[PDB]
DNA sequence: GAATTGGTGAGGGTTGGGAAGTGGAAGG
DNA sequence: CCTTCCACTTCCCAACCCTCACCA
């Protein structure tokens, strides 16, 4: 035992010396100072008895560059529940049993959300156990936690222990939840001397932050041709980095053929990028120099891109080969999770932000693409195979590349990441390491824990997973789910405001709207704008022009007009619906728990009922057939855990194994006995939401929402400043205000992601507050609002696309559009309203808006106010210049979630779902789609529009029919490549056949498992012809062979094409040109021809036939011999209907 | 009750197997005088009528006139169980919930029985002009069946021309053209192996072959078919059973705009 | 070395395909007294028992107990190549991993020689215990095939009842119930046209009809089939190939909820 | 003008039924000598050759030798109309865009008359090579077809061996391997069971079973099939039509040297 | 230990049932 | 001795399951 304690002491000393070497002096002398809390860790310390106890080391920094540490002791604790009245006996038994293992035990009353009748004010006495160090907590919990199972299954003092809580929450996150210590704030610290706990307390007024010294670094290495590097054999060429605006480079003359010289790099005037250069004679000298320079500059923030994947496993190996222990010199060691972390500094990987927070597609998750998207300039490229020659022939260009990578890494960290991460850390207890690395669900669990502790509510334990539960009818459920977002694609083709388009309309709709114009506008002004209707001056004037334009519509519904393209969508929809109905994961109640509640009084308005659609799939097997399978498994035997071991009887296996064995064994029987393997059932259900239950979750969502609205409000204010400065032409003001615009927009997008996480969190496996119903009720309530908006807009006009948030539509040119209401109050002298907004919004006012909101008036009174609330409001984009939708190649189907929209400014506004955005889909499809969307803007008539659009596609068909005879010899190897990537290790897919697996095996046969060895393999291939009639997946050729050695290419291609008789092993012979022609044929059809024949124009492309079904229906339109019905020839004697 | 028996289920089998493919569900009208069916496509292009005289059954009773609705594919399942020589019995009761069927082997080695389930239906009823037709042709049923199948491969629609010289079927598609011609059989072994045309005046008509292909499914009910036509009005084609009565298919021709123009 | 020669070579084709769909693969057992198998389908509702006596073969040699894993799909594709008129020879070695088959045409023009790879199979096997089946029946095979095929359209499980008068099949389903009765016929011209029933006490039980459409594939083995019933005991179907062997299917009843 | 008349539909039907798998669109050539066609298959693996002499028709008018482009699947879907007994006549004018086809019931009770669009086709072709052969084998067609199908079940390709005593086939693959011999017949009673071999030198050669299993589709065309074989030169498989004509396929051997 | 959700498109391979054609056996 | 019906095998199209990445 003692040796382990001494090893923990040894590592604690090692870390204390490591950070002391980096300048973090511990506070030794009694006194008082101020500082900004940048980091912390938990560590043990020795008390006045020299007993080891657990503590947290806070790290502080100051504006003068001084730094220090403070250690604060805090006893870990958790709760146990005891049967009625046992708590004194249980605590006495535990305290004698575990004397010296436990620190203190005590009884505490806590409220618990699951307690019956709890809103009376009831609470129950949990017992806290607290320990001198977490190792005794871990031991005592491993003693206790098996013993409580029997109490659960049935229903010594240990029998009285019923349950235990919070025994798995992190220790350090306790302290920052409990004592409100939070990161990125200025604190006083007062140390009385060792006899007393330190005092730490925030000071709010020092709003400005200090500037911690930041380093970012990257490396370049040798590698084998055509293959991945290996850290044993390859060697670093150069390491490039930046500290606080100063750049540096180190280069190794063992490999780099010439000395580099210092230079400066600035793509945009903001990125000053001065780079210093040092030339070092050998790899060991390079590494030692870098280590010394880091130990000199002693950064607190250390920055990499993907650096846990490539850079650290490389530099650690190259250091250790020369005996330089990076772990001892720097401090970095690979954690158990495989992530390099350090005691003295914070480690931040930008990719783990880009992946989680950017809202970019995987197509742009590469550093170069994320830089291009966010920073607004093109980085420089080197071909990964040529760096071996570049380091020999042109060292300066390799240095320039590595510097460009350093500059991009640093400035991308600085602009987006630095504000956001610490801003979020102001409200999450966690370190900047966890808050960046942790999953977006755990963050939200922490934000909820903060409030739940402040409410003094004991947490529930994590939800425990279930396997093969039964439907009530007994069918074994494979899957349960709720029906999600609702999507429709009502129309097809093109729309433009520039061209005449036909409408038909219902006059009763106009009469209904005209009859309510004032009642709509009053609500639109007072509730949404918050300008009282008494303060507006000319309210009566505009109402008459509205009424008269509605009358002008009412008199003539059917018409030709220009269309107004409008998008009409709900803001912050699912948060707002949660707030409006006041949904909470705890608040769903059955009838029996309401019957247990003293507020269950006849006529009490507390119960709200809402409906949702459940979906579940069950296997067809009977309950009794499943019991038969189980009865047969009463004697089955199974293989050992390991080849040496004896075989295991079925009763020895884990539940996780047994459930999977049952599921397979029953699925086979089902395949035999009941031909449909799975039955899918949809069912509507209703669930009651309590309205008086504690609001902590919903108030959390309210606060987070209002924070995101803070960022959007500043975004709107600076948008005002920007638009003024742009109209005036104030370049310095435009530059500053545009920087503020970017900063607040990216912040509000990140908050959008985290805020939305609050909804889906409720479904996460294991979540503490878990419930499926609150995830369905929101989806269904979001499907209603959009469906009713489709009803209304379909009466006035023609909706064109739906999704979960809002409608895309065309409206007739005569519609009221926009108005300005003038005001006496100079604070808001002009209020602008769009009528389509209030037109939709009033239906949400009338139907949806909540009329059962309740709030506690006085905790001692047990009395509540009743209130009404709505926050669901439509808002309006555009109007837009043009819209295009594709249509399905199959009859009766329409392509959802694929479309393109253009701003009145005349440039691409949105382009959603098409292959251009997808990662690595066939490049030719990308280039064709890109060109045709821009081509749709040309022309002025549908005959012109489709006649021009056809000319873009026809050129690419002419390319394919010409076998690209004019295309440069290298270009096909890119243009024709698929780049389909593969997630898992090639072992794990088993037998399943697909072209990715096929070509990964085809490479493994060429270069061995050194490529296969690890997850995330990438593939590039073409599909060949010559093994005729072989199924498609068996003609795949990876591009690699066209760069392999000729005598090996003419071996592997001879094998794979089953032919030496192929006289020329040339891609142009090898390509399956007709397959690529069919691929493009489909890509042209879905956009340029089927969406033509639906718009009553002819087929605009000769080369591509319609599908024969459409050819038949279109030709049947076009002949004189009309098919009569028999009802036109024979007299109808009557209608008759038959009853059984 | 209703109750009937039939000498050979082959007739009723070929009936159901000719109805099932065209009309999905239909209702029978039932009486002491027999059984009748009239029903129309959900396409409303074409129409079907069947008459089964009581005197054709082996034994027949009905207590009171009734009607009942049946899904024809569901019934047509069960009759697949009846053997070619089996003797079949049908029953129903005035509560009209179910149709009982029983099959007996000729040697009474075996009994098979089933309880088919009725359904509720709506229909619109069409009067028949009962005119005489300006042309009638009577023809070997299999030869008309093959004429239909062959031309259905040539194109989507047939043109029918009837003249004193004979009858011609024609069609075309993007492949080209096809013609089939018949003329009066001068020397007749028996009328069941002869084509005969009778006319008032010549006629020309056009029809969509997809329906004719479903009409020809009745071929195994008789050696010969009759077709009756008059200008600008529905074509009627008929198969008849010597015992039971008749099955008639009615189709409305296509017509030109120039009439309306 | 095991070797044997069978003059009525079609039997191997028939008896193999009567299992091709029911069991994928099995370890065929060979001894001086014949070629044998017991096996179970992976659904574990049913057991298969097969034996061909060496006395029936035109030639037979066996010098040790031999076991050989075969996937029946492969031999099924091989036995597609033999005509029903051909004479079959089978050969195996205790020191090799391949089975050899030779086909000989009665005209002596045509011969064939197929080699297929054995596979490495072992299975833990119980002998089916002796049973006093309280009721036993013999029927012409095509009649039982038609009964099960026709009832399969009405539904997926059949209730069979036996009584002093004979047997009844009955079924229920969404399209409505139905029944078939076979009484004990009085007199018959030949056994291939005859039904025979013995019943010690009345029994009725429910059987999963979707399985019997597998067993009925044995029909070309025999003009007649033997069946047996008892309470809470797998029903027997038995085919016998002249006097030279047997194939039997044992199938459990559906365990009712009550 | 061109026309010709024939009492049999069966030959013209089953020729189309044999071609439809190998060739989609073809140019026929037409002469006083009859109808001829040679054409590479769509995969260019093998070459079809066919002719029907004019002596085989009931009557034949051809004022000038000519060539005509036609679509095989369409002509098949027309010829499926004729009954096997029906009298066939084919005709075209010297400048028609169309081929006209007439089918009559033997009793003349019925007439049927169809038209197909011509198309403009030309194809680049060699004068077909022929030689004396190392081996020639005569077999009943149905047995050769069945053997080829059974070998295709076991594997991808068949290797053939010829010798004085008999003809042997072998194949190998993931199922194992299979070997077959047909003996020379001891005394031919009539050719409809006769296997006979001409043997200048023993030969062994390998071919892909897919294309043989397409060539076999002509099996209804004649009860006897003939194989013509030598090393380092195409196999030819030949069927003969009445006396009037012949159908042949040319295929190269799957080179074993690659192994 | 650590872990937000459901709906959709595109591509490629596998599985079931119905329709067509041929050969064998029974009926007259 | 010839024609029709039953049974078996082959061929063709629709539906269902696997992956990955985007739209919310
Ligand atoms: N990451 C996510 N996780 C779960 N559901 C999500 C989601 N993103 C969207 N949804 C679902 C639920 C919400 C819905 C999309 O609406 P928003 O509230 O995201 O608002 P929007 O219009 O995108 O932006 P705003 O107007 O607030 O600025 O889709
Ligand atoms: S909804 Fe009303 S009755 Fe039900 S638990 Fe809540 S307060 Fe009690």
């Amino acid at each position: 035992s003692s040796v382990s304690a001494l090893k923990r002491l040894e590592r604690s000393q090692w870390t204390d010396k490591m950070d002391l070497r980096f300048g973090f002096e511990r506070l030794k002398e009694p006194g008082e100072k101020t500082g900004w809390l940048i980091n912390m860790h938990p560590t043990e310390i020795l008390d006045e008895d020299k007993r080891l106890g657990s503590a947290v080391d806070y790290y502080f920094i100051q504006d003068d560059g001084s730094r220090f540490k403070v250690a604060l002791p805090y006893k870990p604790y958790f709760y146990i529940a005891t049967r009625k009245g046992c708590e004194r006996e249980v605590s006495s038994f535990l305290s004698k049993k575990f004397q010296g293992k436990i620190a203190k035990v005590e009884t505490v009353p806590k409220e618990d959300l699951d307690l019956p009748n709890h809103l009376v004010g009831l609470k129950r006495n949990y017992i806290r156990l607290s320990f001198h160090t977490v190792e005794d907590l871990v031991k005592v919990r491993k003693e206790i936690s098996p013993a409580v199972k029997k109490n659960r299954e049935q229903d010594d003092q240990l029998d009285n222990i019923v349950d235990m809580r919070e025994y798995d929450v992190p220790y350090h996150i306790r302290l920052s939840i409990d004592l409100k210590i939070h990161v990125a704030h200025w604190y006083n610290v007062r140390y009385r001397g060792n006899a007393f706990p330190v005092e730490i307390t925030r000071r709010d007024d020092l709003v400005e932050r200090p500037d911690p010294v930041v380093l970012a670094f990257a490396i370049a290495t040798t590698k084998l041709p055509l293959k991945f590097p290996d850290a044993e054999t390859d060697q670093i060429m150069m390491i490039s980095y930046m500290i606080d605006g100063q750049g540096y480079l180190i280069t190794n003359r063992e490999i780099v053929s010439e000395d580099i010289e210092d230079f400066e790099f600035t793509p945009k005037p903001e990125y000053e990028g001065p780079f210093c250069v040092f030339n070092e004679p050998d790899e060991a000298h390079l590494i030692q120099r870098w280590f010394e320079h880091v130990q000199e500059t002693k950064p607190t923030i250390m920055v990499t891109y993907n650096g846990d994947f490539f850079d650290w496993p490389f530099v650690e190996a190259r250091a250790a080969v020369h005996g330089l222990s990076m772990q001892q010199e720097i401090g970095f060691q690979k954690d158990s999770q495989g992530e390099y972390k350090a005691p003295q500094c914070i480690h931040m990987d930008c990719l783990r932000w880009v992946k989680r927070d950017s809202y970019l597609p995987v197509g742009s998750h590469n550093l170069k693409a994320a830089a291009k998207a966010k920073l607004g300039y093109d980085p420089v490229e080197l071909d990964p195979e040529d760096m071996c020659r570049m380091a020999t022939e042109q060292p300066q260009t390799l240095a320039t590349y590595s510097v460009s990578d350093a500059v991009a890494t640093y400035y991308l960290y600085m602009k987006y990441v630095h504000p956001f991460i610490f801003a979020l850390c102001t409200i999450i207890p966690m370190e900047p390491d966890e808050v960046l690395r942790k999953g977006s669900g755990t963050l939200c669990e922490a934000l909820l824990m903060v409030q739940a502790f402040h409410a003094n509510i004991i947490f529930p334990n994590k939800q425990e997973q279930e396997f093969n539960k039964l439907t009530d009818d007994g069918h074994v459920l494979d899957s349960e789910t709720y029906v999600g977002g609702h999507v429709e694609a009502l129309e097809s083709g093109v729309f433009r405001s520039d061209i005449p388009c036909r409408f038909r309309m219902n006059p009763a709709a106009f009469d209904f709207l005209l009859q309510r114009v004032e009642k709509t506008l009053r609500h639109a002004l007072e509730e949404e704008e918050k300008v009282p209707v008494e303060q507006v001056t000319n309210f009566e004037e505009v109402c008459d022009e509205i009424k008269s334009k509605l009358a002008s519509l009412k008199d003539v519904p059917s018409r030709i007009e220009c269309p107004l393209i409008y998008h009409l969508d709900v803001g912050a929809m699912y948060p707002n619906i949660i707030l409006t109905n006041r949904l909470q994961p705890s608040a769903m109640v059955d009838e029996a728990t309401c019957a247990a509640c003293d507020f269950n009084k006849p006529g009490a308005n507390c119960q709200r009922k809402m409906a949702w659609q459940w979906r579940g799939e069950f296997m067809p097997a009977s309950r009794s057939e499943y019991h038969r399978i189980q009865h047969q498994l009463e004697s089955e035997k199974f293989p050992p855990l390991f080849p040496e071991g004896p075989a295991r009887a079925f009763h020895e296996l884990s539940r996780e194994e047994q459930a999977k064995y049952e599921k397979r064994r029953l699925a086979d029987y089902c395949r035999k006995a009941y031909k449909k393997i799975h039955i899918t059932k949809v069912e509507e259900r209703l669930t009651t939401i309590c309205q008086r239950e504690n609001s902590f979750y919903v108030d959390t969502v309210r606060a987070f929402r209002d924070r995101r609205y803070e960022f959007k409000g500043l975004h709107k204010v600076w948008k005002k400043k920007l638009s003024a400065a742009v109209e005036v032409g104030d370049a310095a003001e435009v530059k500053r205000c545009k920087n503020m615009e970017v900063l607040y927009d990216s912040l509000q997008l990140a908050h959008k992601c985290i805020l939305n996480s609050f909804y889906g969190y409720v479904m996460r496996k294991g979540a503490r507050w878990y419930s499926m119903e609150m995830a369905g009720i929101v989806c269904f309530t979001g499907a209603n609002i959009i469906t009713q908006a489709r009803e209304l807009i379909e009466q006035i006009g023609r909706p064109l696309e739906l999704d979960t948030d809002g409608i895309w539509c065309v409206l007739p040119n005569s519609f009221p559009e926009n108005f300005v209401f003038k005001t006496t109050n100079v604070k808001k002298p002009k209020v602008t309203i769009s009528y389509p907004g209030a037109m939709l919004n009033i239906m949400v006012k009338e139907g949806f808006t909540n009329d059962q909101y309740q709030e506690l008036a006085e905790p001692s009174s047990l009395t509540y106010v009743t209130r009404s609330e709505n926050s669901i409001f439509f808002e309006v984009d555009g109007p837009y210049l043009a819209m295009i939708l594709p249509a399905s190649k199959e009859e009766g189907k329409k392509l959802k979630k694929r479309y393109a929209v253009f701003n009145e400014d005349g440039s691409l506004a949105e382009l959603k779902g098409f292959e251009v955005k997808r990662r690595g889909e066939l490049q030719l499809i990308k280039i064709f789609q890109s060109s045709v969307f821009e081509a749709f803007l040309k022309g002025s008539t549908l005959e012109e529009v489709y006649g021009s659009v056809a000319k873009v596609a026809d050129y690419w068909l002419d390319v394919l029919y010409s076998k690209a005879a004019n295309m440069p010899d290298s270009e096909l190897f890119e243009l024709i490549s698929e780049n389909r990537s593969m997630s898992r290790k090639l072992e794990d897919y088993g037998e399943q056949k697909s072209t990715s697996i096929s070509t990964a095996k085809r490479l493994a046969e060429f270069l061995g498992d050194q490529m296969v060895k690890d997850a995330g393999l990438s593939c590039r291939y073409i599909i060949s012809r010559k093994p005729e009639g072989s199924p498609v997946t068996e003609r795949a050729i990876p591009l690699a062979i066209f760069q392999a050695e000729p005598t090996v290419r003419k071996h592997f291609l001879r094998k794979w094409l089953k032919s030496s008789s192929l006289q020329d092993f040339d891609i142009r012979a090898i390509l399956d040109w007709d397959y690529y022609i069919e691929r493009l044929g489909s890509a042209i059809q879905k956009i340029i021809t089927i969406p033509a024949a639906l718009q009553q124009v002819k087929n605009p492309v000769p080369r591509v036939k319609h599908p024969d079904w459409l050819h038949k229906k279109l030709l049947e339109k076009n002949d004189v011999y009309k098919q009569k019905k028999i009802s036109e020839l024979f007299t109808l004697e009557g209608r008759r209907q038959v009853t059984m | 009750m209703f109750e009937a028996r039939l000498v050979q289920g082959s007739i009723l089998k070929k009936v159901l197997e000719a109805l099932k493919d065209l009309i999905n569900e239909a209702c029978w009208d039932i009486s002491s005088s027999g059984v009748n069916l009239q029903s129309m496509d959900s396409s409303h292009v074409s129409l079907v009528q069947l008459t089964l005289r009581s005197e054709g059954f082996d034994t027949y009773r009905c207590d009171r006139n009734l009607a009942m609705g049946v899904n024809l594919t569901s019934m047509s399942k069960i009759l697949k169980c009846a053997g070619n020589e089996d003797i079949i019995t049908l029953r129903a009761e005035d509560n009209a919930d179910t149709l009982a069927l029983v099959f007996e082997a000729p040697n009474q080695e075996k009994v098979s029985d089933y309880e088919m389930k009725l359904m509720d239906l709506d229909v619109e009823q069409l009067g028949i002009p009962e005119q005489e037709y300006s042309c009638v042709v009577k023809m070997p049923s299999g030869e008309f069946a093959r004429i239909c199948r062959d031309l259905s491969h040539i194109g989507d629609a047939v043109v029918i021309s009837c003249a004193k010289d004979g009858v011609k079927f024609s069609a075309s598609g993007e492949l080209g053209n096809g013609n089939i011609k018949l003329s009066q059989t001068s020397n007749v072994d028996k009328e069941e192996e002869a084509v005969t045309i009778e006319m008032n005046e010549p006629v020309q008509l056009t029809f969509a072959l997809r329906y004719l292909n479903f009409f020809t499914k009745a071929t195994p009910l008789s050696s010969t078919v009759t077709l009756s036509m008059s200008a600008d009005v529905p074509l009627v084609v008929e198969y008849k059973i010597a015992d039971m009565g008749h099955l008639k298919y009615y189709l409305a021709p296509k017509i030109e705009d120039e009439e309306g123009s």
